[PDB]
C-alpha cells in the first residue's frame, strides 16, 4: 500500500441518523479528521499536517497508546506494516508567490543551473555556456526570499484502522462494543462517507 | 473484552484544550498559566498532557541546511562567466550557432534572438562534431557587473523567460566582433542583479573588488553547512531547576505549590538517560523532537586503510579519438591517389588522447577535507587574505572564513591506523554536519530560514510527569525560554544573538487526554487514591546533587571539599569535565556571557571529555582513604590510566588500568569477579561504558 | 623505528564509582549507605581529581548519587500535598 | 551465549569475517545513465582573438580592445563513466 | 510471526521494499569542497624545447 | 561479468575468503596493535581448557 | 585468571595496513618526476 496519505476524513452513521462513535469523543466529534488544511494548524500533530484525533486513535488502535502518553511503542509490536513504522512526517519551504515582489514563473525551458555543463532538455551532451543560474530562488542567507511552508506525511504499507472498541483499544478479539445488546437484538444499516 | 466498569456511556470529550488564563511575554521568557480542570469521575495521567505551541522562527543568514552550492555546482571552481572589463576587455563563449548576423542581431531562423532571454545560455550545439560556426552568439557580463565565479553564481530572472538582466525595461546592447569586416560574433551583454547566497571566495587576486583580467582566476569555495534546530526533546525550551522561575502546580484549594524545585537538580539530563534505559533512543519520533544528537564513527575515530586505486581511470575525447590527422587513399610498389575515396580523411595514429585521475583517492581526500580538516581546532587555521572576515571568532563569518590547509588532514595521514587525531579528541563531535538527529530535527521544520512552528513539549519534572491527578481544579503555570542560544541548537555552535537568529512565541495550549473511565469505576479509585496509604511516590531517575568546580586553564590538580555532613543512604559517585564556554549559567533567567549554541553536555548527555583524568584520590574525616582495605592495586587512589611508565598495571591494549577497567566493569554490569566479557546488549545502552570504550594504538617515528 | 602511542575515547558516558563494598550493583540503597558508621555520625569528604592539561577553562561535574523523593497526597478535591525528600544533601 | 559481531580488545576478540558482496557477486551494473565530463579552468578552453566592429558597412570599434578572446560552440571537455569506474 | 527481512529461497520469502532515500529525498547536498582535476599521462602536458 | 546475477565465481568457491583485506575481524585486530611493523605488544590471554 | 604477557613483535617487510601509496597518490600512475639521463 502507498496511498493512506490521501484521505482527508471519514464520517460513519449507523441507522441514518446516529453517528458513531459520537458521544462527543473527538475534537470533531461528527467525523474522523485525517488531516487538516494550514486552515486548522491548531488541532494537528507530529509536526505535520495529521490531526490530534487521527494519531490518538491510531496509536491506540495499533498499541494501546494514548491514554497515557505518548512514545516509541516496542519494536516488536510495530512491525513493517504497522502505523508508527511506516509515519513519515515532512516539511519545506517554497517561494511566497503573492508575498515575494520579484518573483518570476520560469518553466523548465527557460531555467538554466550548470549551462554550458549539461545537456539541454535531456541526458544528451553538455552544451551552452557558464552563466550566473536563475534557479532555484535561495531561501537561506541575506538575501532568503519571503517563503511559505508546507507540511505533509506519508505512511505506506499500513492500513488505517477504527476498532469497534468503546475506547479504540485492544482488550480483546470479541470487542466490547461487538457484545452490545444494542447490536445483537436488532439490525442497522450502515453509512460510511 | 469486558463489558462492564471499563468504558463510560455517557458523553465524555477525549481530548481538552484549556487556553491560558494569563500570559506574561517578557525579555527573555514567556509565562503561561492555565487552570486544569479535572472533572468528576475522571481521572488524569500528566504523561498524556503536553504545551502545543505556536510561533514563528527565523534561523538568520548563518543557516546552511547542506554542503556545496545550489549554483553551477558543476562548474570548474575558478571557471568565470562570460564577462567584460576596463583596463573594455572581453572573455566569452559563443555557443549558439546562427544563419547570419545583422544590425538587429543573431539570425535564429527573417526571426533574430530576442535579446530579453536569447540567446539562452544552457543550449549550444547538438553534437560534438560540429563544424566551426560561421556565425556565433551568447550572452555577457557587461563591465559594470562585479566579477564572480560561474561556481555560486546566481541571479535572479527579471523576465517570465528567464532573461536576468537588470529592469530600467531590460537592458540588453548588442556587441558585434570580427577577426569586408563581416560580424562573425555576436554578444548580448547586459547587467544582472548578482549574488553568491551560498559560497565565499577561496581566492582573490588582490584587494579591492575592481573587475579585472586578473579577477579572471577568482576561486569560488561553498560555505560551511549549518543547521539549526530546535534540541533532542525540546531542550532548553522549559525552565527546570532555575529558583526564580519555577513551575506550579496547585490546586486552586490548596494554594501551595506542588513543584518545588532545585538549581542542584538536572531534570533534561535526568530525562536523557531515563529515555534511554526504557527504549531504544536510535528510533526519531517526530512529536517530541525525538533524535538524539550523534556522530559519524569513522569521523570521530579515523581508521585509514587507503583507498583501492589499483587500476588507473581516465577521461576521454568526446569523439574518442582527440587528435586526428588528415589522409588520401592511394592503391598498389608504384601507389597512386584512389579516386574512390575522399581527399581528406581524418585518422588518428597511437593511441586516443587521454588524461588521468585517481577517483577513490580523491574521494577519501574530499571525505578527510570536509569531515575533519575544516573542523580542526582555530588555532591550526589562518586568516584569508585579501577577504574581510569578522573580529569575532564566535561568528559564522569566522568560522566559516577561516582557512585551513588539506595538508593537516590529508589521505596518508596516519595510513593503516584507527586512530583519532589527537587535535580532535578534546573537539565536541556532535557540533558536526554529520550529526544525524541534529540533521533530522533542522530538516522537521524545513529547508529555509523562516519558519513557521507548531510544536508539542512535554513535562518532564519528575514530581509531576507521571501523576495520576484526581478530581479538582489546578493552576498549572510554566516559564518558557526566549533565548536562541537555549531553545535553538546549530551544527557550528555560533552565537545565534549574534548572528541574527530570533523567536516568538504566538499562542500556547494545554492539551490533556483523559480515559473515558466508566463513572463508578472512576469514583472508586479515586475514593482508595485519596488515602495517605495510597499516597503515590516517585524519584528523580538520575537521583543526583549536582555540583560544578573550575579548572582554570593548564591547571591539573582539582580538590573539593565538602563539610562534615551525613551520608546515610549515599549511593555513590558520578563525573565528567565539561567545557565551561558549553556549559550556560542556570543560575539565572538569561546568561549575558553565554555565546555557544552547540550541544550542551551537561543538560544533554553529550559528554566527551571523559578520556581527560588520570587519577582520583577520596578521602573521608582528612584521613580515611576510601575505599582503602588494600583493594586495589594502587590502595590509596583510584587510578584511571597510567603512563608508559606502568604498562604493566594497563588493560585491553590501551593506557587503562586493570584497576579501573574492573571497577567500571562491575559499576556497570556486575561483571568482575567470574570473568571479563561482553555484557547483554540490552544492559549495555546508548550511555554505557562498554558500547563507548574505544582503545586505540599508532606507531610514530621516534 | 618508531615508538607506540597508547589512548582510549569513551563519549557519552559517566565515570561511576559506586559506594557499595565490592562496587556491585546490589540494590539502589547500597550496604556502604546502610552502614551505622555513617549513620550515627557525620564526616567530611575530599576528593582530589588529577586531570589532562586543557588551554582553555572547563568544569569538573561531580554528580553525588542520593536518592530524590517525593510522595504525594490528594486528600479532597483539588489539593495536592507533597513531602520532598532528598538524602544525603537534603534541601 | 553472545553475539560475536561486537568486538572486545581484552581477548582480540573481533571474528575472521567476509564482505558478503565480494563473496558472492550480486552484478546489476551501474547508474550511468548521465554523462560526466571534466572542463577547462577557464571553463572555455580553446578561444580565439577578435576585435570589436560597428555599424552594411562596419568598422573597428576603438572603445574595445584589439585581442579579445571569445570561444565560439560549446566548451573543451573529456569524457568518464565514473560509475563504471568505481564498479 | 517473524523477520520478514530475511530471504528464503524455498517460498519465493522475499518481501517487496523500496529505498527510502529514494521514496523521501534528504538533500543535504554534496561534500565538494575540493576540486578535482584529471592530468596528463605524462604528469605535464604541453612542454617546449 | 555474469551480469544481472547474483553468484559466486567459480573459480572462487573453493579459495578461503577469510584471508581477504576486507576481514573486518583481522583488520580490527591488525589495527589493534597499530600501523607500523615493529610493536611492544601488551596482550591478557584467557584459558580455554 | 588471564596471562599478562609482554614482548615485542616485528610484523616483518610484507604488513601493509593499506590499499594504494602513502605517496604522490593523485599522479597518474605513468608520469615521471622532473629526470635527466644520458644517451
Amino acid at each position: 500500500f502507498y496511498l493512506n496519505h490521501t484521505f482527508k476524513k471519514v464520517a460513519i452513521t449507523f441507522d441514518s441518523s446516529v453517528s458513531w462513535p459520537g458521544n462527543d469523543r473527538l475534537l470533531t466529534p461528527n467525523e474522523f479528521e485525517i488531516k487538516r488544511s494550514v486552515d486548522g494548524e491548531g488541532y494537528n500533530v507530529a509536526q505535520c499536517n495529521m490531526t490530534k484525533d487521527w494519531f490518538l486513535v491510531q496509536m491506540l488502535a495499533n498499541y494501546n497508546i494514548g491514554y497515557q502518553g505518548f512514545y516509541i511503542p516496542e519494536s516488536y509490536k510495530d512491525r513493517m506494516y504497522s502505523f508508527f513504522r511506516n509515519f513519515q512526517p515532512m516539511s519545506r519551504q517554497v517561494v511566497d508567490d503573492t508575498k515575494y515582489k520579484e518573483y518570476q514563473q520560469v518553466g523548465i525551458l527557460h531555467q538554466h543551473n550548470n549551462s554550458g555543463f549539461v545537456g539541454y532538455l535531456a541526458p544528451t551532451m553538455r552544451e551552452g555556456q557558464a552563466y550566473p543560474a536563475n534557479v532555484p530562488y535561495p531561501l537561506i542567507g541575506k538575501t532568503a526570499v519571503d517563503s511559505i511552508t508546507q507540511k505533509k506525511f506519508l505512511c505506506d504499507r499500513t492500513l488505517w484502522r477504527i476498532p469497534f472498541s468503546s475506547n479504540f483499544m485492544s482488550m480483546g478479539a470479541l470487542t466490547d462494543l461487538g457484545q452490545n445488546l444494542l447490536y445483537a437484538n436488532s439490525a442497522h444499516a450502515l453509512d460510511m462517507t | 473484552a469486558p463489558t462492564h466498569d471499563v468504558t463510560t456511556d455517557r458523553s465524555q470529550r477525549l481530548t481538552l484544550r484549556f487556553i491560558p488564563v494569563d500570559r506574561e511575554d517578557t525579555a527573555y521568557s514567556y509565562k503561561a498559566r492555565f487552570t486544569l480542570a479535572v472533572g468528576d469521575n475522571r481521572v488524569l495521567d500528566m504523561a498524556s498532557t503536553y504545551f502545543d505551541i505556536r510561533g514563528v522562527l527565523d534561523r538568520g543568514p548563518t543557516f546552511k541546511p547542506y554542503s556545496g552550492t545550489a549554483y553551477n555546482a558543476l562548474a570548474p571552481k575558478g571557471a568565470p562567466n562570460s564577462c567584460e572589463w576596463e583596463q573594455t576587455h572581453v572573455y566569452a563563449q559563443a555557443p549558439l550557432s546562427g544563419e547570419t548576423i545583422t544590425k538587429s542581431g543573431l539570425q535564429i531562423g527573417p526571426v533574430y534572438a530576442d535579446p530579453s532571454y536569447q540567446p539562452e545560455p544552457q543550449i549550444g550545439e547538438s553534437q560534438w562534431n560540429e563544424a566551426d560556426a560561421n556565425a556565433a552568439g551568447g550572452r555577457v557580463l557587461k563591465k559594470t557587473t562585479p566579477m564572480k565565479p560561474c561556481y555560486g553564481s546566481y541571479a535572479r530572472p527579471t523576465n517570465p523567460f528567464g532573461g536576468q538582466s537588470v529592469l530600467v525595461l531590460p537592458k540588453v546592447d548588442l556587441q558585434f566582433f570580427s577577426n569586408a569586416t563581416k560580424p562573425k560574433v555576436v554578444l548580448y551583454s547586459e547587467d544582472v542583479n548578482m549574488e553568491t547566497p551560498d559560497t565565499h571566495l577561496s581566492y582573490k587576486p588582490g584587494k579591492g573588488d575592481e573587475n579585472s583580467k586578473a579577477m579572471l582566476g577568482q576561486q569560488s569555495m561553498p560555505n560551511r553547512p549549518n543547521y539549526i534546530a530546535f534540541r533532542d526533546n525540546f531542550i532548553g525550551l522549559m525552565y527546570y531547576n532555575s529558583t526564580g522561575n519555577m513551575g506550579v502546580l496547585a490546586g486552586q484549594a490548596s494554594q501551595l505549590n506542588a513543584v518545588v524545585d532545585l538549581q542542584d537538580r538536572n531534570t533534561e539530563l535526568s530525562y536523557q538517560l531515563l529515555l534511554d534505559s526504557i527504549g531504544d533512543r536510535t528510533r526519531y519520533f517526530s512529536m517530541w523532537n525525538q533524535a538524539v544528537d550523534s556522530y559519524d564513527p569513522d569521523v570521530r575515530i579515523i581508521e585509514n586503510h587507503g583507498t583501492e586505486d589499483e587500476l588507473p581511470n581516465y577521461c576521454f575525447p568526446l569523439g574518442g579519438i582527440g587528435v586526428t590527422d588528415t589522409y588520401q587513399a592511394i592503391k598498389a610498389t608504384t601507389w597512386t591517389k584512389d579516386e574512390t575515396f575522399a581527399t581528406r580523411n581524418e585518422i588518428g595514429v597511437g593511441n586516443n588522447f587521454a588524461m588521468e585521475i585517481n577517483l577513490n583517492a580523491n574521494l577519501w581526500r574530499n571525505f578527510l577535507y570536509s569531515n575533519i580538516a575544516l573542523y580542526l581546532p582555530d588555532k591550526l587555521k589562518y586568516n584569508p587574505t585579501n577577504v574581510e572576515i569578522s573580529d569575532n571568532p564566535n561568528t559564522y563569518d569566522y568560522m566559516n572564513k577561516r582557512v585551513v590547509a588539506p595538508g593537516l588532514v590529508d589521505c596518508y595521514i596516519n595510513l593503516g591506523a584507527r586512530w583519532s587525531l589527537d587535535y580532535m579528541d578534546n573537539v565536541n563531535p556532535f557540533n558536526h554536519h554529520r550529526n544525524a538527529g541534529l540533521r533530522y530535527r533542522s530538516m522537521l521544520l524545513g529547508n529555509g530560514r523562516y519558519v513557521p512552528f507548531h510544536i508539542q513539549v512535554p513535562q518532564k519534572f519528575f514530581a509531576i510527569k507521571n501523576l495520576l491527578l484526581l478530581p479538582g481544579s489546578y493552576t498549572y503555570e510554566w516559564n518558557f525560554r526566549k533565548d536562541v542560544n537555549m531553545v535553538l541548537q546549530s551544527s557550528l555552535g555560533n552565537d545565534l544573538r549574534v548572528d541574527g537568529a530570533s523567536i516568538k512565541f504566538d499562542s500556547i495550549c494545554l492539551y490533556a487526554t483523559f480515559f473515558p473511565m466508566a463513572h463508578n469505576t472512576a469514583s472508586t479509585l479515586e475514593a482508595m487514591l485519596r488515602n495517605d496509604t495510597n499516597d503515590q511516590s516517585f524519584n528523580d531517575y538520575l537521583s543526583a546533587a549536582n555540583m560544578l568546580y573550575p579548572i582554570p586553564a593548564n591547571a591539573t590538580n582539582v580538590p573539593i571539599s565538602i563539610p562534615s555532613r551525613n551520608w546515610a543512604a549515599f549511593r555513590g559517585w558520578a563525573f565528567t569535565r565539561l567545557k565551561t564556554k558549553e556549559t550556560p549559567s542556570l543560575g539565572s533567567g538569561y546568561d549575558p556571557y553565554y555565546t555557544y549554541s552547540g550541544s550542551i553536555p551537561y543538560l544533554d548527555g553529550t559528554f566527551y571529555l571523559n578520556h581527560t583524568f588520570k587519577k582520583v584520590a577520596i578521602t573521608f574525616d582528612s584521613s580515611v582513604s576510601w575505599p582503602g582495605n588494600d583493594r586495589l592495586l594502587t590502595p590509596n587512589e583510584f587510578e584511571i590510566k597510567r603512563s608508559v611508565d606502568g604498562e604493566g598495571y594497563n588493560v585491553a591494549q590501551c593506557n587503562m588500568t586493570k584497576d579501573w577497567f574492573l571497577v567500571q566493569m562491575l559499576a556497570n554490569y556486575n561483571i568482575g569477579y567470574q570473568g571479563f566479557y561482553i555484557p547483554e546488549s540490552y544492559k549495555d545502552r546508548m550511555y554505557s561504558f562498554f558500547r563507548n570504550f574505544q582503545p586505540m594504538s599508532r606507531q610514530v617515528v621516534d | 623505528d618508531s615508538i607506540t602511542q597508547k589512548k582510549f575515547l569513551c563519549d557519552r558516558t559517566l565515570w561511576r564509582i559506586p559506594f557499595s563494598s565490592n562496587f556491585m550493583s546490589m540494590g539502589a540503597l547500597t550496604d556502604l549507605g546502610q552502614n551505622l558508621l555513617y549513620a550515627n555520625s557525620a564526616h567530611a569528604l575530599d576528593m582530589t581529581f588529577e586531570v589532562d592539561p586543557m588551554d582553555e577553562p572547563t568544569l569538573l561535574y561531580v554528580l553525588f548519587e542520593v536518592f530524590d523523593v517525593v510522595r504525594v497526597h490528594q486528600p479532597h478535591r483539588g489539593v495536592i500535598e507533597t513531602v520532598y525528600l532528598r538524602t544525603p544533601f537534603s534541601a
